[PDB]
């Protein structure tokens, strides 16, 4: 999810 | 620039390994060389959120949001710092706006995700 997540 | 590249990619190593204060540090240092790149912001707030940090991971996320309107990620953090913090009003907010880029620029792939968010936001208010 959106919490776990990096770009 | 190659250096916001390296910074981004420093960022995810620290992060992937769960080492939040050097993802901060290395998400700052993105920033400083790509000031108008959207996943800095957001990256740093990942792991701002992370350390419980949340007025400054609200306050990334928010810069996110003008930097790349088309980011969903960074609506979908927002709101989760959001519900930490029980601004749930405004993280329901927050979670419509998500739900409507999500369908426009990701075509539902995070439905799931905003969907359980937004019942979580909804019941805690």
């Amino acid at each position: 999810p959106t919490v776990e997540e990096v770009d | 620039s190659m250096k916001a590249e390296e910074a981004r990619l420093e960022g995810k190593e620290y992060f992937t390994k769960s080492d939040w204060p050097n993802a901060v540090k290395a998400y700052t240092e993105m920033i400083k060389r790509a000031p108008e790149d959207a996943r800095g912001y957001s990256n740093r707030a990942a792991a701002l959120a992370k350390l419980m940090s949340f007025p400054e991971a609200i306050a990334d996320c928010n810069k996110a949001i003008e930097k790349d309107p088309n980011f969903v990620r960074a609506y979908i953090r927002k709101a989760t710092a959001q519900i930490a913090v029980k601004e749930y009003a405004s993280a329901l907010e927050t979670l419509d706006a998500a739900r409507t880029k999500d369908a426009e620029v990701n075509n539902g792939s995070s439905a799931r995700e905003i969907d359980q968010l937004y019942y979580k936001a909804s019941q805690q208010r």
